[PDB]
C-alpha cells in the first residue's frame, strides 16, 4: 500500500518548506 | 548473637541518601480540549496533550 | 637455595649476605629485635662478624 | 479435545480389589488372564522398592500388548514417569545404542522436588534509617536497620532490613517508587520496573512493564517440580551458561553426545541421595516401556541384561509380536520371540491371548462408542462377522470410512450396507496377498 | 537414602575368612566354594597391587552367580580403589574407535592419589572489621580454647566479601591459596532475629587448634588426567564423552609423569579391577588389542564373565571356547562357576527373600525350591516378589504355597512361553 | 610389574652371538642374534623402510624380543609400540594412522637456545599512544644481581592482565613462546599481613636476562601436528577449541613439503640431528588389505624406520577380502618386502629356566620342589599359564604362613584356575548347557 510511485518521486522533487518555531505555553 | 553495624558517618553523602527523592506521583490525565478523552501524546508544535 | 626452601613453609626471614650495604645490616639488626614469626636467624662464616 | 487415537479407549486394567479382573471395566474387555498379571506389576510398581525387573508382555500381534501396556500408564497415573521408546529408537548416528538404552533407563526414572520460598512484591514508598551509636570510637553515628515501605493492592506495609541489604539496595541503584522482589532465604533483591499505577502517556520505555503488585506485600508458596535423571543429565552435559565461553559453543549442533560413568556416579546420584535424606525431593522409580524390542540386536540385549541388574534402574515392560526368529546382529541365531535367550531367562513372560468372536465383537463396540460412531446392531454384527475372517486391526477400522459413507448417503448411524461397501473398497493384508499371489 | 534393592544388592561381600576359606552361606553369597575361592585368592593380589594387567575369566553356566561374584569382590574390594563394571557392548561406540574405549575402560580403573600437607586456619568469626579509603581491616578468629586477631589483607577482604562470611560463622582458610570454605553457622551464628530471616541450623563451634595442619588427599584416575590434559576443553570428564586421545606425548607423557611422581613420593599407584560382562560381544580387534594391552605397566586387573562355550568369535568364523580366540585365552586364568543343587537353591532363594523382607512359609521354600530346580534360579527368584504382592493384596502376613501356585500360573517363563507358541505368531 | 620386567635385553655376546641365558632371556639364540643384527641396522641410521616379521606360535617370546630389541637400543630412539586395531580409527583415515604412526617413529634431538627475562617487578607503565591503543609497556624488573627497565609487548602486557599481577610481584617471561607466569608475590612483602590469598616467592637469583640452552628430542609427528593443528599466539586461534578438533587428518602436501624442508635446514645447520628409531607393530594379522597394500609404499619410502611386525597365525584368510587366504595373515605382495624371523617353540628344559627367571624377577622365593612340578604344569599346559600361575602361589604360601612356595602350594592353585585346554574340554563335555 505504501511503495512509492515514480508520481510522487517526481513531485518530491520540489521547493522544501521550513520547519516550525513552537512557543505555545498556554491551553 | 552476630548483628551489622557498616558506618559512613564521617561524611554527609551517605546521610544524603536515605531522603533522595520521596517523592508521589503527579502524571494526571492530560485532558485535551477537542474530544476530553485519555490524552495520548503532547504535539511538539503546540505543546498539547491531544488524544484523537 | 636456603631461602628459597625456607620461604615455602610459610615463614619470614632477612638476608645478610656479603653485597648487602652496612646500612641496610644495621637496618636488620635492629628489625632483629621483637620479630613477627621469625624463629631462624641466617649467618655466615666470613662475614658473620 | 483432541484427536482419537488408536487407544484414547482404553483407561484402566479394570481389576478387582482382590485382584481379579472385570468383564468390560475401564474399556478393557477380556483378557483377564493378562490383566491380572499386568496388574501385579501395577503394584509392583506402587511399591517404590525391589527394582531391576524387567516383564515381557509376548504374543501374536495386536492382540492386546500395547493396549494394556499403555493402560498399566492409566491405572498407575500421570505421577509416576512412564517412558515409552519402540525398538526402532535405539539406532542413532549421533550417540551409541548402548548410550541411547542408558538415558532412556535413567529417563524413565523421575525426580520430584518441593521447595518453599517467601516473596516480596509492592511498590516501594520510601526507605529510612535507623541511627545507633557508634560501636567504636567517636568517628560518627552508626545505621542498624533499614525501614522500607511497600505498597501493594491490599495494603501498605513498613519492613526492616539489615545493612547488607541496603548496600545491595545502593549497588542496584533502584529508587523511590519503583517494584522489587525480595526474598528471606536468599537475600536477593530483583528490580521488576515502575508500576502501572505510574503508567506513563507516551514514554516508549519497555521493561515488561509491572501492573499493579496484586496480592499480599508477604506470600509463601510451595513450588514443586518434576524433573527426570534425563533432565539432569542433559543440562550439566551441555550446560546453558552465560558468558563462559565454553558455554558459548551453543551454536553447534554438538554430536558425540554420550555421558560419562564418572560423573553419572560421583556428581548426579550424590546431590540427588543427599536431598532424599534431607527431605526435599521423593524418589518417583517409573517404568519404561518398549515395544518391538525383537528390532534390539545382540549387542542392545546384552547390555540390557546387565543394565536391568543395576539397583537403580526402573521397571521394564517389554513387548513381543514375533515367535521363532533370528536375533537381529548375529548371523543366524534362532530364539523365542527374537529374543535371545540369556534375556528370556531373566524376564517375566506374558502371554497375550487370542481374541474370540464375541471378544472381538465388544472391542468394536467400545472403539465405536470411543470415536463417537453411531453404529446400529446390524453392522455391529456383520463387523464381528468380516472380523472373525480377518484380523481384529482390519475389522475395527472400518468405523471411519463407514460413517463418512453413512453421512454423504444421508445417515446418522453405520447401517449394514455401508460397512459392506467399505469391506469391497478397502482390502486387507490376506485378501491382498492373495491378488499378490495372482499376479505375476 | 532411596537406591532400590537391585539383583545384586544381597550379597555384601565374598564369605571368606581370614585364611581365604569360603564359608557356606556368609556375607549374602551361598555356595560356589571353589570359584568363591579363587575370587578371594584374585581379590588378595589386587589388594596387594604389585602385578599389574592380570586377567582372569569367570565362566560358566547362566544364573550360577558370575556377575555376583563380581559384585561380592566390588564390595569386598570397597571405595580407595578403583572397580570398573561394563558390559562387553558398551565399548561399541560411534564417536571412538573399540581400542581406544578399551584403553579408557582400563585406564579409568588406574588411580593416582596426591597427599598434601597444606595448612589452614579453622575457627569461628567473632568480628570483620573492614574501612575502605585500598580497604583494610582486621577479622577475630575463635575456637574453643583460644581466640586470635588477624589482619586482613587486600585480596584477603576481596575473597571474603565474595564468599559473604559474617560473625558466628565457621570458616575453613587455605593460607597457601586464601581458598575460603564456611563449614555452617555456630550457635553464636544467631542474627538476633528482628529481619527477614530464615536459617537457625547452629553447630557446634570447632575445637583444638586455631591454627592447625590436616592432610588433604587428591585421587584422580589415568583416565580423567589424559581426559583433562587432551585439550583446554578440561570438562569432557562431565561434560560428554566425546573422546580420541592420540596416542602421541599425551598419554606416554602421564605416563612418565606418573612414574617421575610414584618415584618421587608424590603419587605412588593405586590398581584396580576391570569386570567385562558378557565379555563374547567383543570383537576379534578388541581381542587381538587386549592381548597387548594386558602387557602394559599401567593395566590393572580384569575380570571377564563368559556364558557361551565352543561358538563363533565376533567379527568371524573361528570356533573358539568361550567365544574368545586362544591367543587372549592364553593369557586368563579360568575359574568355572557350578550349578547350585538343591540346598543352594533353597538357601539362595532365602537369602533373597528375606533381603527384599518377604515372609515365606516352610512350604512355600519347598515348593519355590522345586520351582527353581525345575526351571532357571533366576525365574525362581523373580517368583518371590510377584508371589509377595497378591499376599500383600489379599492382606496377609507370610507367602503361602498358593500365592507362588498362583503367580506361577500367572507368569510363564522361557520354556512354558516356548511350549506355549504353538502358533505362527508372526515368526 | 609383570610379563616384561624380566627382559632387559637381547643378550648378545661382544660377537653378536647369542648366549645360552643371560639378559632375562633363554633359549631362542637363533632369533636373538638375528634381531641383533636389526639392532645393529637400525642403530646404524644408515637404511630406511626395512621391516622384520617375527613369526611364531603364542607364546614364543616373539614380543619378548620385540621389546628387548628396545631396551639394546635405549631411549635415546623413539621406539613406537602400535597394535593392527589401532588403524581402525573413527575420526582419521585409516592409512592416516598408519603414516602418522611411521613418522613419529622417526626422532630428532634439536639443541636450541631460548631468552628468558625475569626479576622482582618494581613498576610496570604501559606507554600510551593514539592509534587508541596502548602502545608499548615498561616494567622494571629487579633481581638479587641487578636491575633492568624492559620494554615489553601489548600482548605481554595483556597476558599480565590475564595473570592479575601487580606491582612489587614475582614473574617468569619468555620470548620466545610468549607466556608470563606469576610465581607469587616477592618474599619481601609476606609480613605485610597476617594473612593474604597470595603465593610468596623469594626475589628470583641471577641475571634479569638470560639467555640457556636445551637439547631437547621431539619426532617428525611431533612437528607435523604442531604444523597441522596450529596453536601459537598473539592471534585468537584458540577457537581451535571449536573449530573442527579431531585429529587433523594430515595432508601429504605438508607431510612430505614443508616439514621436511624445515627439518633439512635445521639438520644442516648443525642445529638438528635426525634419530630414526622403531616402529614395532604387534598383531599384524588384522590389518585390512589397504593397509597391507599401502604398507608397499610404506616401506618403499626412503623416509620409513624400521619395522617389525608380529606373526601369530600359520595360515588363515586375510582381512577384507573375505575369501583369501595366505601365510600369517598377510598378503604375499608385503610378505615378501619382509625379512622373517623364527621363533621356535619352547622345550620343558627352556620353560623351566623361564618360570625360575620370572618367579625371581616377581620377587618369589620358589622351592626346587615346585619349580620342578611347574615344570609338567607347563608341559601339560601352556608356557604363559604356567608362569601366571606362580603369583597366587606366593599370595597362598603368605596365608597359610610358610616362607616358600611347595607342592600343596602349586597344587591348590592349579586346582582353583583351569587352563585354556582344560576349559575347551569342559565345553565340550557341556557343549548344550553353555549359552
Ligand atoms: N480387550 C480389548 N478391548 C478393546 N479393544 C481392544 C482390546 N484388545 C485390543 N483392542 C484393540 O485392538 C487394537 C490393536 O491392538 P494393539 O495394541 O495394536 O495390538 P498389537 O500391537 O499386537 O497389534 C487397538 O487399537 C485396541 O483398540
Ligand atoms: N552363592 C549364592 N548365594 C546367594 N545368592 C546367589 C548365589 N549364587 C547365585 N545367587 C543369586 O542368583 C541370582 C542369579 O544368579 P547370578 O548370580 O546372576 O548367576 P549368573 O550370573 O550365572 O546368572 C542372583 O540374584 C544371585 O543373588
Ligand atoms: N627366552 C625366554 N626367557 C624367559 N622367559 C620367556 C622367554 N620366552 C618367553 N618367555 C616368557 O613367555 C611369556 C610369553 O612369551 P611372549 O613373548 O608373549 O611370546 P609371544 O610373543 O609369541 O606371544 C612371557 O611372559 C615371558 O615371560
Amino acid at each position: 500500500r505504501h511503495r512509492l510511485s515514480r508520481r510522487v518521486l517526481l513531485e518530491v522533487a520540489t521547493a522544501p518548506d521550513p520547519p516550525p518555531r513552537p512557543k505555545p505555553v498556554k491551553m | 548473637c552476630s548483628r551489622t553495624f557498616i558506618t559512613f558517618s564521617d561524611d554527609a553523602t551517605f546521610e544524603e541518601w536515605f531522603p533522595q527523592g520521596r517523592p508521589p506521583k503527579v502524571p494526571v490525565r492530560e485532558v485535551c480540549p477537542v474530544t476530553h478523552r485519555p490524552a495520548l501524546y503532547r504535539d511538539p508544535v503546540t505543546d498539547i496533550p491531544y488524544a484523537t | 637455595v636456603l631461602e628459597q626452601f625456607l620461604t615455602y613453609h610459610g615463614h619470614l626471614y632477612l638476608r645478610l649476605d656479603g653485597s648487602t650495604r652496612v646500612e641496610q645490616r644495621q637496618a636488620l639488626m635492629e628489625r632483629f629485635n621483637a620479630d613477627k614469626r621469625i624463629f631462624c636467624f641466617i649467618l655466615s662464616t666470613r662475614s658473620g662478624g | 479435545t483432541q484427536r482419537i487415537a488408536s487407544h484414547s479407549h482404553v483407561k484402566g486394567l479394570g481389576l478387582d480389589e482382590s485382584g481379579l479382573a472385570k468383564q468390560a471395566a475401564s474399556g478393557l474387555v477380556g483378557q483377564e488372564n493378562a490383566r491380572e498379571a499386568c496388574g501385579v506389576i501395577v503394584e509392583l510398581i506402587k511399591s517404590k522398592k525391589m527394582a531391576g525387573r524387567a516383564v515381557l508382555l509376548a504374543g501374536p500381534p495386536g492382540t492386546g500388548k500395547t493396549a494394556l501396556a499403555l493402560a498399566i500408564a492409566q491405572e498407575l497415573g500421570s505421577k509416576v514417569p512412564f517412558c515409552p521408546m519402540v525398538g526402532s529408537e535405539v539406532y542413532s548416528t549421533e550417540i551409541k545404542k548402548t548410550e541411547v538404552l542408558m538415558e532412556n533407563f535413567r529417563r524413565a526414572i523421575g525426580l520430584r522436588i518441593k521447595e518453599t520460598k517467601e516473596v516480596y512484591e509492592g511498590e516501594v514508598t520510601e526507605l529510612t534509617p535507623c541511627e545507633t551509636e557508634n560501636p567504636m570510637g567517636g568517628y560518627g553515628k552508626t545505621i542498624s536497620h533499614v525501614i522500607i515501605g511497600l505498597k501493594t493492592a491490599k495494603g501498605t506495609k513498613q519492613l526492616k532490613l539489615d545493612p547488607s541489604i541496603f548496600e545491595s539496595l545502593q549497588k542496584e541503584r533502584v529508587e523511590a517508587g519503583d517494584v522489587i522482589y525480595i526474598e528471606a532465604n536468599s537475600g536477593a533483591v530483583k528490580r521488576q520496573g515502575r508500576c502501572d499505577t505510574y503508567a506513563t502517556e507516551f514514554d516508549l520505555e519497555a521493561e515488561e512493564y509491572v501492573p499493579l503488585p496484586k496480592g499480599d506485600v508477604h506470600k509463601k508458596k510451595e513450588i514443586i517440580q518434576d524433573v527426570t535423571l534425563h533432565d539432569l543429565d542433559v543440562a550439566n552435559a551441555r550446560p546453558q551458561g552465560g558468558q563462559d565461553i565454553l558455554s558459548m559453543m551453543g551454536q553447534l549442533m554438538k554430536p558425540k553426545k554420550t555421558e560419562i560413568t564418572d560423573k553419572l556416579r560421583g556428581e548426579i546420584n550424590k546431590v540427588v541421595n543427599k536431598y532424599i535424606d534431607q527431605g526435599i525431593a521423593e524418589l518417583v522409580p517409573g517404568v519404561l516401556f518398549v515395544d518391538e524390542v525383537h528390532m534390539l540386536d545382540i549387542e542392545c540385549f546384552t547390555y540390557l541384561h546387565r543394565a536391568l541388574e543395576s539397583s537403580i534402574a526402573p521397571i521394564v515392560i517389554f513387548a513381543s509380536n514375533r515367535g521363532n526368529c533370528v536375533i537381529r546382529g548375529t548371523e543366524d541365531i534362532t530364539s523365542p520371540h527374537g529374543i535371545p535367550l540369556d534375556l528370556l531367562d531373566r524376564v517375566m513372560i506374558i502371554r497375550t491371548m487370542l481374541y474370540t468372536p464375541q471378544e472381538m465383537k465388544q472391542i468394536i463396540k467400545i472403539r465405536a462408542q470411543t470415536e463417537g460412531i453411531n453404529i446400529s446392531e446390524e453392522a455391529l454384527n456383520h463387523l464381528g462377522e468380516i472380523g472373525t475372517k480377518t484380523t481384529l486391526r482390519y475389522s475395527v477400522q472400518l468405523l471411519t470410512p463407514a460413517n463418512l459413507l453413512a453421512k454423504i448417503n444421508g445417515k446418522d448411524s453405520i447401517e449394514k450396507e455401508h460397512v459392506e461397501e467399505i469391506s469391497e473398497l478397502f482390502y486387507d493384508a490376506k485378501s491382498s496377498a492373495k491378488i499378490l499371489a495372482d499376479q505375476q | 537414602r532411596i537406591e532400590r534393592i537391585g539383583a545384586h544388592s544381597h550379597i555384601r561381600g565374598l564369605g571368606l575368612d581370614d585364611a581365604l576359606e569360603p564359608r557356606q552361606a556368609s556375607q549374602g553369597m551361598v555356595g560356589q566354594l571353589a570359584a568363591r575361592r579363587a575370587a578371594g585368592v584374585v581379590l588378595e593380589m589386587i589388594r596387594e597391587g604389585k602385578i599389574a594387567g592380570r586377567a582372569v575369566l569367570i565362566a560358566g553356566q547362566p544364573g550360577t552367580g558370575k556377575t555376583a561374584i563380581a559384585m561380592g569382590m566390588a564390595q569386598a574390594l570397597g571405595p580407595d580403589t578403583p572397580f570398573t563394571a561394563i558390559a562387553g557392548s558398551e565399548i561399541f561406540s560411534l564417536e571412538m574407535s573399540k581400542t581406544e574405549a578399551l584403553t579408557q575402560a582400563f585406564r579409568r580403573s588406574i588411580g593416582v592419589r596426591i597427599k598434601e600437607e597444606t595448612e589452614i586456619i579453622e575457627g569461628e568469626v567473632v568480628e570483620i572489621q573492614i574501612d575502605r579509603p585500598s580497604k583494610v581491616g582486621k577479622l577475630t578468629l575463635k575456637t574453643t580454647e583460644m581466640e586470635t586477631i588477624y589482619d586482613l589483607g587486600t585480596k584477603m577482604i576481596e575473597s571474603l566479601t565474595k564468599d559473604k562470611v559474617q560473625a558466628g560463622d565457621v570458616i575453613t582458610i587455605d593460607k597457601a591459596t586464601g581458598k575460603i570454605s564456611k563449614l555452617g553457622r555456630s550457635f553464636t551464628r544467631a542474627r538476633d532475629y528482628d529481619a527477614m530471616g530464615s536459617q537457625t541450623k547452629f553447630v557446634q563451634c570447632p575445637d583444638g587448634e586455631l591454627q592447625k595442619r590436616k592432610e588433604v588427599v587428591h585421587t584422580v584416575s589415568l583416565h580423567e588426567i589424559d581426559v583433562i590434559n587432551s585439550r583446554t576443553q578440561g570438562f569432557l570428564a562431565l561434560f560428554s564423552g566425546d573422546t580420541g586421545e592420540i596416542k602421541s606425548e599425551v598419554r606416554e607423557q602421564i605416563n612418565a609423569k606418573v612414574a617421575e611422581w610414584r618415584e618421587e613420593g608424590k603419587a605412588e599407584i593405586i590398581p584396580g579391577v576391570l569386570f567385562i560382562d558378557e565379555v563374547h560381544m567383543l570383537d576379534i580387534e578388541s581381542f587381538s588389542f587386549l592381548n597387548r594391552a594386558l602387557e602394559s605397566d599401567m593395566a590393572p586387573v580384569l575380570i571377564m564373565a563368559t556364558n557361551r562355550g565352543i561358538t563363533r568369535i565376533r567379527g568371524t568364523s573361528y570356533q573358539s571356547p568361550h567365544g574368545i580366540p586362544i591367543d587372549l585365552l592364553d593369557r586368563l586364568l579360568i575359574v568355572s562357576t557350578t550349578p547350585y543343587s538343591e540346598k543352594d537353591t533353597k538357601q539362595i532363594l532365602r537369602i533373597r527373600c528375606e533381603e527384599e523382607d518377604v515372609e515365606m512359609s516352610e512350604d512355600a521354600y519347598t515348593v519355590l525350591t522345586r520351582i527353581g530346580l525345575e526351571t532357571s534360579l533366576r525365574y525362581a527368584i523373580q517368583l518371590i516378589t510377584a508371589a509377595s504382592l497378591v499376599c500383600r493384596k489379599r492382606k496377609g502376613t507370610e507367602v503361602q504355597v498358593d500365592d507362588i501356585k498362583r503367580v506361577y500360573s500367572l507368569f510363564l517363563d522361557e520354556s512354558r512361553s516356548t511350549q506355549y507358541m504353538k502358533e505362527y505368531q508372526d515368526a
